[PDB]
């Protein structure tokens, strides 16, 4: 059994711009583990993004959080590109704000 | 099981010995313990896995290796008169029911290898007073002369091992318990009905297995080497 | 603390 | 109120690529406090609570003495079920092995499990009774035969029963400052016209803690959950968690609609209108 | 040591019952074993305890009270087969055992119809030496070591007779000098009155 992954790209804190704030990406409901997730910035990848341990629900479905800090704008365009497996091609989620 | 491998040693203070120990029962986890009166089993190394060794309690002086799963050596560098033990090696797993021990290895180490003896057997035969009076032969075999203590004591009826009837000293006695590197003397008893004593057909031998010197130990006096042999006292039946 | 019993699959 | 303790693992196998890959979480009801990866640099348990940090280093030497043999105990693993199925060697697969027990208010054992997956599916797992195992495939009876032979329940039973509970207490007393204690949800709700004849109403849930929560919709009472869109309960990263809920509106009947938070850090469950 | 055990060593007869007592001075004990260890021979398992009560298997009974930290094993019935060195396991916090240093259990068999006697026995190739057997004597008849430094005295030995179904004790003695009689010999114990001389 493979599984595709479930996406949601949020913020830590509602976006204030100017202020300081975490950008989330929650990949979970996949599986196998290996999976290649990467943080955009106006379509350009983050370098420095921290992860968290790789854990599993109760279906046996993996689920990672990738955060950075970042200061959000009224211009900068945010997303998150997430390879997997079960994917033919990369899918890209576009960060909304108030979702 | 679990085989272990030499089962008795002699070493030579300095010298190099390495006992393998192997387990068909393929458990995850192997153990070498160490056993000493007033002590216990001590833990020396184990291995969770192949191609990890751990130390245990008193792991200076012995050295371990894991190559296969089924494999776990001891590597004895330098052996040391403090390390005259018997060593036993254990199968089980992390949180396992059961730990599953090996036959044992009886090492005994040595400063100088001047003190080793072969032992000396003599068979003797049946009084014809316990014949007369209980109808039973009982047949005395002395092994004396012999150091160190480890041997191994057999009976031999018409070719065969017999086990019923006999029974060995557990402990060797010191032919002199003052002095230090004594030589160890021990008997062993046979009985049978007295109709198979007075059958001369009947051949009763009395086998003795020392350990002792192997080939590539050195020797260089006059005496006959001690090496590991077998040493043998015979009697035949009489009707008498 | 770890309390996984590993006997083997 | 209850309380829990569990230990997630993951070995995949990395045939031709080195060697197999191990991964081990601890967490103490909805709080990760260890960390164990066979990749990483330390390759040592790590502490990932502030509570667990004042545990003697003789604590984490064991820990990380443990969990090796877990990874050690996986490799073969890997290896025995490939057999068992006939796959391909140098195909990659995973492990997936769950344990814990559970302890009520009073700190009394209340249960105990332990289950074990392979690629993702169900392989073996131990029943209620801590006494029997329930296999879940033909394979799955070789390793429930090895295991009944080999007297793994009452094995694992021992530490269910035993130092599960007696370690799942002490943790929660050393972490009575952030274990014990509920966080609220930040509740809110915003506005979204789709268009100028229907509007978008999103209920939010922000930074509470643990994870449970109800968040319902009602038109004049009556549930909406047929019209409504619900995402995971997801983490901020801080340790608290988020939840927003969504439904469609008629653009002058906003007021018809209201959305129900239920969490057990509410005294009384909260009723958001717009 | 971590794992105290007790008693050091035990005599009990045949058919009664023989307690054993183990105790551990790590708070941190989870689970306990008792091995039973035949002299020359590796340790095997006898039983196991986790928790608190009573386990019985046979004629072994096993006890645990982890309150404080201690484990009895009683055998009903003792046979002779049961004497050997027993030794308790504790389970550490590493999950690895810490052995106690053992208990010797010795179990004096019960002589049916012991008829004892001296008897001197001669070399087979050649008459220059003699031994001395004392035999077929009851388990009371304590064999006391030899005095004459010039003569050994053998420990007590149990004989098994399995096809008669006879079981017998057995000393020996042997001395290099000329002036030695069987008569003369094991003066040092305490030999019953109804020995047989020839």
């Amino acid at each position: 059994i493979q599984r595709t992954p479930k996406i949601q790209v949020y913020s830590r804190h509602p976006a204030e711009n100017g202020k300081s704030n975490f950008l989330n990406c929650y990949v979970s409901g996949f599986h196998p583990s290996d999976i290649e997730v990467d943080l955009l910035k106006n379509g350009e990848r983050i370098e420095k993004v921290e992860h968290s341990d790789l854990s599993f629900s109760k279906d046996w479905s993996f689920y990672l959080l990738y955060y950075t800090e970042f200061t959000p704008t009224e211009k900068d365009e945010y997303a998150c590109r997430v390879n997997h497996v079960t994917l033919s091609q990369p899918k890209i989620v576009k960060w909304d704000r108030d979702m | 099981a679990v085989t272990q491998s030499p089962r008795n040693k002699v070493a030579v203070t300095g010298g190099k010995v390495t006992l393998s120990c192997n387990q068909t029962n393929n458990h995850n986890n192997m153990y070498w313990y160490r056993q000493d009166t007033g002590h216990g089993l001590r833990l020396i190394h184990y291995s969770y896995g192949a191609g990890s060794t751990e130390k245990g309690d008193i792991p200076d002086g012995y050295k371990a290796s894991r190559p296969s799963q089924e494999n776990f050596s001891l590597i004895l560098e330098l052996a040391t008169p403090s390390q005259t033990s018997v060593y036993f090696c254990a199968s089980g797993d992390t949180g396992g029911y059961e730990q599953y021990f090996g036959p044992g290895t009886r090492l005994t180490v040595l400063e100088d290898l001047k003190n080793v003896f072969p032992p000396e057997v003599a068979v003797f035969e049946p009084s014809e007073a316990e014949i007369s009076h209980t109808q039973k032969a009982t047949l005395v075999c002395l092994a004396t002369g012999f150091y160190p203590d480890h041997v191994e004591l057999s009976w031999w009826v018409n070719g065969k091992e017999v086990h019923s009837g006999v029974c060995t000293d557990p402990q060797p006695l010191k032919e002199q318990p003052a002095l230090n590197d004594s030589r160890y003397a021990l008997s062993s008893r046979l009985r049978v009905s007295a109709t198979f004593w007075q059958d001369p057909r009947n051949h009763f031998r009395c086998q003795v297995q020392f350990y002792g010197l192997s080939e590539n130990d050195e020797w260089t006096q006059d005496r006959a080497k001690p090496v590991t042999q077998i040493v043998s006292a015979e009697a035949w039946g009489r009707a008498d | 603390v770890v309390g996984a019993v590993g006997v083997g699959k | 109120g209850s309380h829990s303790m569990r230990y997630f693992y993951t070995s995949v196998s990395r045939p031709g690529r080195g060697e197999p890959r191990f991964i081990a979480v601890g967490y103490v009801d909805d709080t990760q406090f260890v960390r164990f990866d066979s990749d990483a640099a330390s390759q040592r348990m790590e502490p990932r609570a502030p509570w667990i940090e004042q545990e003697g280093p003789e604590y984490w030497d064991q820990e990380t003495r443990n969990v090796k043999a877990q990874s050690q105990t996986d490799r073969v693993d890997l290896g025995t079920l490939r057999g068992y199925y006939n796959q391909s060697e140098d195909g990659s697969h995973t492990i997936q092995i769950m344990y814990g027990c559970d302890v009520g208010p009073d700190g009394r054992f209340l249960r105990g499990y332990r289950q074990d997956a392979y690629d993702g599916k169900d392989y073996i797992a131990l029943n209620e009774d801590l006494r029997s195992w329930t296999a879940a495939d033909m394979a799955a009876q070789i390793t429930k035969r090895k295991w009944e032979a080999a007297h793994a329940a009452e094995q694992q039973r021992a530490y269910l029963e035993g130092r599960c509970v007696e370690w799942l207490r002490r943790y929660l007393e050393n972490g009575k400052e952030t274990l014990q204690r509920t966080d609220p949800p930040k509740t809110h709700m915003t506005h979204h016209p789709i268009s100028d004849h229907e509007a978008t109403l999103r209920c939010w849930a922000l930074g509470f803690y643990p994870a449970e929560i109800t968040l319902t919709w009602q038109r004049d009472g009556e549930d909406q959950t047929q019209d409504t869109e619900l995402v995971e309960t997801r983490p901020a990263g801080d340790g608290t968690f988020q939840k927003w809920v969504a439904v469609v509106v008629p653009s002058g009947q906003e007021q018809r609609y209201t959305c129900h938070v239920q969490h057990e850090g509410l005294p009384k469950p909260l009723t958001l209108r717009w | 040591q971590k794992v105290q055990q007790s008693p050091e060593s035990l005599i009990v007869p045949e058919g009664g019952m023989a307690s054993l007592n183990c105790t551990s001075s790590d708070r941190n004990v989870d689970y306990f074993w008792w091995y039973r260890q035949h002299s020359g021979k590796s340790p095997k398992m006898l039983m196991s305890i986790f928790s608190n009560g009573e386990k019985e298997e046979g004629r072994f009974t096993v006890h645990l009270n982890k309150a404080s930290l201690h484990t009895s094993l009683h055998i009903r019935d003792s046979q002779p087969s049961d004497s050997a060195l027993y030794l308790c396991a504790a389970r550490d916090s590493n999950y690895q055992l810490i052995w106690g240093s053992g208990t010797k259990l010795i179990i004096k068999p019960d002589i049916q119809n012991p008829d004892p006697a001296v008897y001197q026995l001669r070399d087979s190739k050649s008459s220059d030496k003699s031994v001395c057997l004392f035999t077929d004597f009851d388990s009371q008849t304590n064999v006391s070591q030899s005095k004459d430094s010039d003569v050994y005295i053998t420990d007590k030995c149990v004989l098994d007779m399995r096809s008669m179904d006879f079981k017998s004790n057995s000393a020996v003695a042997w001395s290099n000098k000329s002036d030695f009689a069987c008569a003369n010999a094991f003066n040092n114990s305490i030999i019953p009155e109804d020995t047989f001389f020839p």
